[PDB]
DNA sequence: GGGTATTCGCCGTGTACCTCTCCT
RNA sequence: CGGAGAGGUA
DNA sequence: CATGACGGCGAATACCC
């Protein structure tokens, strides 16, 4: 079932696979991560709440003060979006948060409080997120980029070989806090155990377990398993479990009840082993050598002597081991050690070890964290506390002691922040354990090993840091201030958080400038994650493996859209489906397989859960009642993929687009198109500049409604009703009954955004796409944004294209485009720009803008008005003065237009400091504002006032009708008239209410509304007034413009053809495009091809369509044509049933389909080639897809048919327009008076290395001089060089190049005497 | 453009050694000394 | 632009280039240890001139 | 001054401020820098009067 | 056995695409030089190799992981057919890692090519004939069969 | 000297971090405290502790991070000292004295000119108007159209007619330099005869792209303009497109046609079994050209053309021989291209990218610069023609 | 008293161009 | 008109 | 404080006589 909105334009749908799961809104990660930090959260888990709890309280040294936080509030903001980017500030809603202030009794028995101060304290601004998930920062928009980064835990790594010797592979493990130190231990070339603290220099392990308080027996039996030799006479005989000799070779002849069961000389096997099940020997005779390389594993003295024979982890020999005896002892300790599997680690490093009590190892540790400061027994083990131990200098998130008790095998998630002694262990125990052979290191790129940081956590992240910068200077103001009566707002100081906080929001490396060139390259922004950062990468060092496509990547990173260049591999596009868990990991979506059958539950699995389970390929053909219809599925199992049968399949994939992003989903064909032309496609997409016209793309994938209603650049309607307004610039809508809440007129009201200047100079302009009393629906499009086509993403045109080359106008990827093209203003676009005239303070005095400019003409000064100011609508040039200023000396400071910017003057601003008498054009631009302010308050106003009459006239007709009162009794009588009430007005005095409340509203801020508009706006030290201009001009398409499609098929338009010379067909209609099929085949991107037949297939239909509207043709004839096209298909899932239409949908479509029916094409389950040759049948044209053309020129028919279709172009932000530049002369940089670099500082290009060297390899020894003198710092010969040119001597005469003297003297600075010699 | 147990003659011509020592062998076959 | 000035000094002091730039020229032609002209340069010990 | 334009530019000047280094502009490399004309192509001929009377 | 295979879907493609049937002027058909677009770009040299024809109408296959290892399973579509999802996702890998070698390289032959430039920047031809009678000797470059 | 290290006013009224008068400011203080405190007299330990930082930082005023930290400014970022100023990428060395930014320099997005000859580049007059601004103002005082430099201005701001004919009487024969980045090699900067064109974007001739390593999906080059006799004549004699034919690194030609020409020239050059006109005999190429503009035979027509050839003899004459050849009409049609001395059977098979490339190394080794130039030039147009009529 | 293997700190890591914000 | 950060083109 | 780079090379360090 189709509405009312949608019957306008149905594009036609190749898609086979039901779709099971929505496609979700596209902001959701920014619009969540945002919302986490800001919302209450009475748990304290995450957000502001958190970050307070985690601070709150303080407490001074003392202790007899401190302060507790009880809660927080966030106000309202004092300008809105609008405003905020007008004047250039920052978005945001200040922070108040309730605090207590408790001083404790002094001489009280404990914590009793003598009093407790209640207040309410400013802590700063916190920037806001938009609706469309921006942030406003100094009235710029900008986007936080999500950070890809190593997830807190304990992680395994190793460096296979390459490190030392051949083929030795040192392991290591890394704790990573979420806040803290790391902690390292790893593996030398000697196989001993080191710890390194923060990347410092490397200390033996052992001295970590010293400062846990162990002692060398204790380690021992904590890293090894203990040996005992019991002696009853002589003969050294041992008890042993069989398991311990497993391995190695037989020292002695084993004996098994009496009797020997290998000899020496044989390595014992495995059913040497198992032979002892029914042979329990534990005592076993041992020669007295075998001892030579054995440990004891304890510390021992003889019985009354006090001196110590031996202690733990010492060489047993044989004067120690007879003298030992001699003693009596009984038994012996020693560690059991092998070569493959229990290597004697630990005891090495004991031996390496230095250190040999607490106390030592904490001097130690101090001396290594402190190098060169005298040690202290206190500051050492307050240092050591402080290291992994207390919560305010570290801290496991929750995150990371999940994934420390995980990769652990701990069977408990959650846990404390800080680490324990059994943790260390532990990390010891699965090092050695890995040293052994047991276990697997981790892999480093592995998504689950890898999670996602956004807004909100990284905003709560510098808003600690902030606030414990308050804390350092709140401690020392509770502890050293003799404080009394003193309120908590004392103490806080907001300006470290507010510091922080803009530092983060401004300045960040994640937060950007918003791209916004058209809605997909915002949803891009919002949706890209980042790799760089802090704690993240830099795109310098990394390498090959972090910038691969890693296999858990599938569903939840797109392995297409990622930039060229340094930074490839490193900033990622979230796919369509992805999500983040609660600990940040990305996770994807899919259909649980439940005894074979598909079923609709949907479970999103994790990277490290995806891999235990078989999940099925979304291109699987299954049945109605969810069966798999074959018995060997392709599905993927542990980062492999293979074939399994049906009820092996756990999982199945919930979309053929699952695995790209939005970008990628946005490529018709795009599994004919090879992996790299589709990357270059994707990134060029986002690159398209909104044309004059929006033109819906005649082939698309289906997702252009989802990227334009989720962008935000449209109008959606929030409830639905009737269209009861529209003009260009507003929609009011008449809310349905159904929709209505009591008391409330039901008038919904849209403001468009009218031509305003994007992030990139581009026109941002909305246009309603709804009639006078058309019915509307909750979540319909009524104004289509930017590049928007009734709901659509349109960000190019539909062109016709041949293929064939002509007269070499299209070699090397070049653009022939027809003069038609041009003529119908296709590709021209509005760029609106901004600029500004500052009038200050110098030391002189004030700057003046004023009409009155000396050293111009009277004609120079016709479009500026009496004020000195351009006039609104003005057509101005290169040159044109817009506001005319002087600076005294007085000289000609006044604002000009810069070349070849010739534009309309569309809004001019005046910002006028305090104090500042403002001019006649800033008196009338203000009675303008208060003019239109009066309006918005009265017409919105009178709007709401219509929508409460017609529900006080439905109420009261029901129940209260009195048809005389109507005309005979106004309105206002019935609010305060003296009457008994009834069942008539009580009803009425809850919806007037509302009314009254209208006139307490809307009136009421009218006084605050001329307040902001007349209050002189605060402005940069010293800046007396600010004007801003802003400059529309249309950008028509020309040659060296660059063009692309969706494929990766770019290109530089060499020619605008006349359209007689253009190819043309048998009907006389020219081609608009001609692209060279050369650059086709080494490509690979085969999609462009697809597209064009489908283009013309498309194109085709419309062409049937418009000739039944042409010749008036019955709306049954319509009909029957519009089914029989919505049914062609090879069993596509889309049912288009034209019957339940009415005969003026039927119109309305079948006229909205004469330009061309659109098609949707899925990016893997789009529509066949059988299937476009089968729609370019129902269209009489061709199924080949080629057609003869003939040549405009001659006439002559080319000799072969030409592939003619229609291919979505796009004009991408690169106009040769804003690229050409040239200099002859101009100014020169201070230390080096070469010229400037730049065309905005009309610089000069930079002759750098290689060109020298290819001067070089040339001969060109005079033009090689002549760039580095005349044309560079050279001053006096670069002046002599150009009055010889201006004379006709084109003669050079070089001296010393500037910079060269800079040299001479920085290195005379440097206290090196360097000269010239004599000659 | 840069990235990152016996011998059978195939063609027909007479065979040239170099640095070579020859002596008495059991099939006749010479074997290399040197 | 051409016109340089000097800085008279308290006490002498050693120029970084001639000191840590490896081979340490002060270390060579005293025969020293970087090491140890380091500690007296910086104030860790004495040197019997 | 090729060495020290190359790389390793303090440890070349130290080498050459401490042995007293004198640097004819012979190279290619020391011509481009103090801007004079090149030992090669249309400029050798010039350097060749140069040398002669010299 | 897939490369095999390969070879195979190859041969195949390319002697069908290669030559075309045509009529005498005796009314016998007989075999000539074909005169597809795609072929008559290849075998010109315009543009295109035998290489990337096979991708597009024979077979994709044998495909490498991140590590360098080849995966089992071939891609056996063409991209006139259209890879599904696993496939294209496989072939991803071996994209990302050819334009990451390519960024990362053009570095190290920047590197390379100014260090050479600076070791032989004062090298220039200052004489017509040093006399010297010494020299190299140049032989063909023989490796096993082929020179 | 203070002009070495200025100061950058901001937002009008204040100064940001000059990075090297900070450390500066901190020698000097340190050696006036430590000054003072050697007047004064204090113990001995405060004493060495202001000389050890005095040291400090003297030493990170010569080389900031070389021993101990790096000392910060008010960013995080590390201060930049006097070692820094000439060492590095960014270091005087090879910033500013191995390199540098010229006068008399533009850039643009390139365009193909198919039209052009092989010495001539296609640049807007806009581009040309403003880099030979000083010879415009030269001629129009030359002429006394302007009696002072400002009146030149004036006129050349105005861009009259006139101004207009002085920038097509100063670039006649006065080259420029086409430059792309990176320039791998010499033949990365070429110079062209500057042909003006109304466009934005600069034409750029398709045989001189591969030298280039160029295309046109976006690429941008850099003009200069020689200004002295000397680099003219350079440019004309030594770095001229037509001087650059061949390859330094390994002697083949570099001109070589690609894509469309050699499209065109296979296409025109392939034969079929029965296309129409087969079996005709031709008194020559004229009539073989004849026919197939008048489409009485196909292009791939196998007919006899009497074909007159000419070769070198010993003397280094042309020797005429005229026999009949078994060839195509496109075959035919290509000969007339063809220079003098060449052998018929350069032509008479389908010519591929190899074949063209040795018909050019031929041309060449056996006639020379000028009739390679000109061949080339025909070819060029010859493969986009019959590329455009296939 | 001497030689040799290992460790540690320094050096280097493509060109050209374009846009934005922010900086005592 | 110098430095830093971010992004982009070839 | 940042803790995701690494290969090459020479001076210095330590081990082994
Ligand atoms: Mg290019």
């Amino acid at each position: 079932v189709y509405s009312y909105t949608e019957k306008k334009r149905i594009r036609k749908d190749f898609g086979k696979r039901p779709q099971v799961l929505d496609v979700p809104y596209l902001l959701s990660i920014q619009l969540d991560s945002f919302q986490k930090f800001i919302e209450q959260d009475p748990e304290g888990q995450y957000g502001l709440e958190a970050a307070f709890r985690s601070v709150f309280p303080i407490q001074s040294y003392s202790g007899n003060s401190e302060l507790q936080y009880v809660s927080y509030r966030l106000g309202e903001p004092v300008f809105d979006v609008q405003e905020c980017q007008i004047r250039g500030v920052t978005y945001s809603a200040p922070l108040r948060v309730k605090l207590r202030l408790v001083i404790y009794e002094r001489e009280a028995p404990e914590g009793t409080v003598k009093d407790i101060k209640e207040q309410e304290v400013y802590m700063g601004e916190i920037p806001l997120m938009t609706d469309n998930g921006t942030f406003v920062i100094n009235g710029t928009e900008r986007v936080i980029v999500s950070q890809l980064h190593r997830s807190p835990g304990v992680f395994f790594d190793s460096d296979k070989g390459k490190t030392h010797s051949s083929g030795k592979v040192l392991y290591n493990a890394r704790i990573i806090p979420y806040r803290g130190s790391w902690l390292d231990f790893e593996f030398d070339p000697k196989d001993n155990l080191f710890v390194r603290i923060d990347r410092r220099r490397k200390l033996p392990a052992t001295i970590i377990l010293r400062a846990l308080n162990y002692t060398t027996e204790q380690i021992l039996d904590l890293f090894f398993e203990k040996v005992i030799f019991e002696i009853r006479d002589n003969k050294l005989q041992m008890e042993l479990v069989p398991e311990r000799l497993r391995g190695e070779t037989a020292s002695f002849d084993i004996e098994a009840n009496g009797k020997v069961y290998v000899e020496k000389g044989r390595r014992i096997t495995a059913r040497h082993i198992r032979q002892l099940e029914k042979d329990d020997v534990k005592l076993i005779e041992v020669p007295v050598e075998y001892i030579a390389g054995k440990v004891v594993a304890k510390d021992y003295i003889d019985e009354s002597t006090g001196e110590l024979i031996c202690a733990a982890n010492m060489e047993l020999s044989l004067d120690l081991l007879a003298k030992l005896s001699q003693s009596g002892h009984k038994r012996i300790e020693t560690l059991f050690t092998n070569d493959l599997d229990h290597g004697p680690y630990i005891s090495e490093t004991l031996r390496v070890d230095p250190t040999n009590d607490r106390l030592s190892a904490l001097v130690e540790i101090y001396r290594m964290m402190r190098p060169g400061e005298p040690p202290t027994r206190e500051a050492a083990e307050s240092l050591f506390e402080n290291l992994f131990f207390s919560e305010d200098r570290y801290d496991l998130s929750a995150v990371g002691r999940m994934k420390f008790n995980r990769s652990l095998l701990r069977e408990e998630i959650e846990g404390s922040g800080i680490l324990s002694k059994d943790d260390i262990i532990d990390v010891m125990k699965k090092l050695i354990d890995i040293r052994n052979g047991k276990g697997e290191v981790d892999d480093i790129d592995h998504l689950g090993n890898r999670r996602i940081r956004s807004v909100g956590e990284m905003a709560e992240n510098q808003f600690r840091v902030g606030l414990v910068r308050v804390e350092r200077a709140v401690k020392e103001r509770l502890s050293l201030g003799d404080l009394d009566t003193l309120m908590p707002q004392d103490m806080i100081n907001a300006k470290p958080i507010s510091a922080a906080v803009k530092e983060f929001f401004g300045s960040s490396q994640l937060s950007q400038f918003m791209d916004q060139n058209n809605p997909l390259s915002e949803i891009t922004h919002k949706r890209r994650i980042s790799a760089l950062g802090p704690g993240g990468l830099t795109r310098e060092r990394a390498g090959f493996e972090v910038r691969d496509v890693h296999p858990t990547h599938y569903g939840r990173v797109c392995p297409i859209e990622t930039p060229e260049g340094p930074n490839i591999g490193l900033i990622n596009s979230l796919s369509v489906y992805a999500q983040t868990n609660e600990y940040g990991f990305l996770e994807t979506p899919y259909r649980k397989v439940t005894d074979g059958v598909v079923t609709d539950e949907i479970h999103y699995l994790s990277a490290i859960e995806e891999g235990n389970y078989v999940i099925a390929q979304a291109n699987s053909n299954l049945d109605e009642e969810g069966h798999f219809v074959e018995d060997l599925v392709t599905c993927r199992s542990k980062g492999e993929s293979s074939l399994f049968s049906r009820d092996q399949v756990d999982y199945m994939d919930v979309s053929t687009q699952q695995v790209v992003s939005v970008g990628a989903s946005l490529i018709p064909f795009l599994e004919h198109d090879d992996a790299n032309r589709a990357l270059m496609g994707a990134n060029m997409q986002r690159q398209a500049v909104p044309t004059l016209r929006a033109d819906k793309p005649l082939v698309g994938t289906g997702m252009e409604r989802a990227v334009a209603v989720d962008s935000g650049v449209t109008a959606v309607a929030k409830r639905g009703g009737v269209v009861q307004y529209v003009d260009a610039s507003r929609i009011v809508i008449k809310v349905n009954e159904d929709e209505m809440y009591p008391g409330e007129a039901g008038i919904d009201i849209y403001n468009l955004t009218k031509y305003t200047r994007s992030n990139q100079n581009t026109c941002i302009n909305q246009m309603p796409c709804v009639s006078l009393g058309e019915p509307v629906e909750r979540g319909d499009v009524l104004a289509d944004g930017p590049s928007t086509d009734l709901g659509e993403l349109a960000l190019g045109q539909n062109m016709r294209v041949a293929f064939m080359p002509w007269n070499g106008y299209n070699f090397e990827d070049s653009i022939l485009v027809s003069e038609r093209v041009v003529q119908e203003d296709r590709f021209t676009t509005i760029h609106i720009q901004e600029l500004a005239c500052v009038s200050r303070d110098t030391k002189l005095g004030p700057e003046e803008i004023t009409a009155d400019i000396p050293n111009v003409g009277e004609a120079a000064l016709s479009k500026l008005d009496e004020s000195g100011i351009v006039y609104i609508g003005a057509e101005v040039t290169g040159g044109d003065i817009l506001v005319g200023k002087v600076t005294p000396k007085v000289k000609d400071s006044s604002l000009r237009v810069p070349n070849g910017v010739s534009g309309t003057v569309i809004d001019v601003q005046v910002f006028t400091r305090d104090g500042v008498e403002k001019d006649k054009r800033a008196l009338e631009i203000e009675e303008m504002q208060l003019k239109q302010a009066k309006k918005d308050l009265s017409e919105e106003l009178q709007i709401l006032e219509a929508g409460l009459f017609s529900r006080i006239r439905a109420v009261l007709v029901a129940g209260g009708v009195e048809a005389e009162k109507l005309d005979k009794l106004p309105r206002d009588r019935w609010l305060e008239l003296g009457l008994t009430d009834e069942e008539k007005q009580n009803q009425l005095e809850q919806l007037a209410e509302q009314y009254d409340e209208l006139k307490h509203e809307f009136e009421k801020k009218l006084e605050a509304k001329r307040r902001k508009i007349t209050q002189g706006d605060d402005l940069a030290p010293g800046v007396l007034k600010i004007v801003k201009v802003y400059l529309a001009v249309k950008r028509r398409i020309q040659p060296g413009d660059k063009m692309a499609g969706r494929h990766g098929n770019k290109g530089v338009i060499s020619k605008i053809n006349p359209i007689e010379d253009m190819p043309y067909d048998e009907n006389g209609t020219p081609v608009d495009i001609v692209l060279n099929p050369l650059g086709v085949p080494s490509r690979m991107n085969i999609g462009q091809i697809l597209e064009t037949h489908l283009g013309m297939a498309a194109k085709g239909i419309g062409d049937k369509i418009n000739a039944m509207l042409k010749q008036q043709q019955e709306v049954a004839k319509l009909r029957e044509f519009i089914q029989r096209a919505y049914d062609l298909g090879a069993d596509v899932r889309q049912k288009v049933d034209l019957s339940t239409f009415s005969d003026e949908e039927v119109m309305r479509l079948a006229e909205n389909l004469r330009k061309g029916m659109p098609i949707a094409t899925p990016v893997f389950d789009g529509a066949k080639e059988a299937e476009i040759k089968e729609l370019l049948k129902l269209g009489d044209l061709p199924t080949s897809g080629q057609i003869r053309l003939y040549d405009g020129r001659t006439g002559e028919q080319f000799e072969r048919p030409v592939t003619v279709g229609y291919m979505y172009m796009l004009k991408l932000n690169h106009l040769v327009d804003d690229k050409m530049h040239a200099r002859s002369t101009g100014s020169y940089s201070l230390v080096t008076q070469q010229p400037l670099g730049g065309k905005a500082q009309f610089g000069g290009q930079r002759f750098g290395e290689m060109e020298v060297w290819a001067l070089e390899a040339y001969g060109a020894a005079y033009t090689l001089q002549e760039m580095l003198t005349v044309k560079s710092d050279d001053v006096n010969g670069r002046t002599k060089m150009y009055k010889n040119i201006v004379d006709g001597n084109h003669q050079m005469e070089p001296g010393m190049p500037e910079s060269f003297n800079v040299l001479l003297k920085e290195i005379r600075s440097l206290g090196i005497n360097i000269e010239l010699e004599d000659e | 453009q840069l990235t990152m147990s016996s011998i059978q003659v195939k063609n027909k011509g007479s065979i040239k050694l170099s640095n070579v020592k020859s002596v008495v062998n059991s099939s006749g076959k010479l074997v290399i000394t040197s | 632009r051409e016109r340089m000035g000097h800085i008279e000094l308290a006490s002498p002091t050693a120029h970084i280039w001639f000191l840590k730039s490896l081979p340490s020229r002060i270390g060579l032609l005293l025969d020293m240890p970087l090491r140890d002209i380091e500690r007296v340069l910086y104030f860790e010990s004495y040197v019997v001139i | 001054i090729s060495a020290a334009s190359f790389q390793e530019t303090t440890r070349v000047l130290t080498e050459a401020a401490v042995a007293g280094k004198r640097d004819e502009l012979r190279g290619l490399k020391e011509n481009v820098i103090v801007g004079r004309l090149i030992p090669a192509g249309t400029g050798y001929a010039y350097h060749q009067d140069r040398m002669r009377r010299r | 056995i897939w490369a095999a295979a390969n070879d195979r879907v190859s041969k195949a493609m390319m002697d069908n695409l290669q030559t075309e049937t045509v009529i005498n002027r005796d009314g016998q058909e007989e075999k000539q030089v074909s005169f597809n677009s795609i072929y008559m770009m290849a075998d010109s040299g315009a543009r295109g190799s035998a290489a990337q024809i096979r991708q597009l109408a024979g077979m994709r296959g044998l495909m490498a992981k991140p590590d360098g290892s080849i995966i089992e399973t071939p891609i056996t579509a063409n991209f006139r057919e259209g890879l599904n999802v696993l496939q294209y996702f496989i072939s991803t890998h071996g994209a990302r890692k050819g334009l990451a070698d390519t960024a990362l390289k053009t570095a190290n032959s920047g590197y390379l090519t100014r260090r050479l430039v600076d070791v032989a920047q004062d090298l220039v031809v200052t004489e017509d004939d040093c006399g010297t009678h010494e020299g190299i000797m140049m032989t063909p470059v023989i490796e096993g069969g082929d020179v | 000297p203070p002009d070495l290290r200025p100061l950058v006013p901001l937002d009008g009224g204040r100064f940001a971090t000059s990075d090297l008068n900070d450390l500066y400011r901190r020698v000097i203080n340190r050696n006036n405290r430590l000054k003072r405190l050697l007047d004064l007299a204090a113990p001995d330990i405060i004493v060495r502790n202001e000389k050890r930082m005095l040291q400090e930082a003297v030493d990170a005023l010569l080389d900031n991070g070389r021993r101990g930290r790096a000392i910060t400014g008010s960013n995080k970022r590390p201060l930049k000292s006097l070692a820094d100023m000439i060492k590095g990428k960014q270091g005087r060395f090879r910033q500013n004295l191995l390199g540098k930014r010229v006068d008399y320099s533009g850039r643009s997005v390139i365009t193909v000119g198919p039209y052009l000859r092989l010495h001539q580049c296609g640049l807007p007059k806009k581009m040309a108007l403003e880099l030979f601004k000083p010879f415009i103002y030269g001629k129009l005082e030359l002429r006394g159209l302007a009696t002072t430099i400002k009146a030149a201005k004036k006129m050349v701001e105005r861009e009259e007619a006139v101004v207009w004919d002085i920038l097509d009487e100063v670039i006649r024969e006065h080259p420029v330099l086409l430059n792309r980045a990176p320039t791998l090699h010499r033949l990365g900067i070429q110079a062209f005869e500057p042909v003006l064109i109304e466009g934005k974007a600069i034409q750029l001739h398709p045989l001189v792209c591969a030298a280039y390593n160029a295309d046109f999906d976006g690429d941008q080059m850099a003009v200069h303009v020689p200004l002295t006799l000397e680099a003219q004549l350079e440019a004309r004699a030594l770095m001229m497109s037509t001087n650059n034919i061949l390859s330094p690194a390994n002697g083949e030609p570099i001109i070589v046609p690609s894509q469309d020409v050699v499209l065109g020239l296979y296409y025109m050059t392939r034969d079929c079994v029965n296309a129409k006109g087969e079996g005709m005999v031709l008194t020559g190429p004229k009539e073989a050209e004849r026919l197939y503009r008048s489409g009485l035979a196909s292009l791939h027509a196998r007919v006899k053309v009497r074909i007159t050839e000419y070769e070198k003899d010993a003397n280094g004459e042309l020797v005429a021989k005229t026999s009949l050849k078994d060839t195509t009409v496109g075959r035919a049609i290509l000969w007339m291209i063809v220079p003098k001395g060449l052998p018929y059977s350069i032509v008479n098979q389908a010519l591929g990218k190899k074949a063209i490339s040795k018909m050019l190394n031929t041309c060449y080794r056996i006639l020379g610069l000028k009739p390679t130039v000109i061949f080339a030039d025909q070819i060029m147009y010859t493969g986009f023609a019959y590329a455009a009529r296939s």
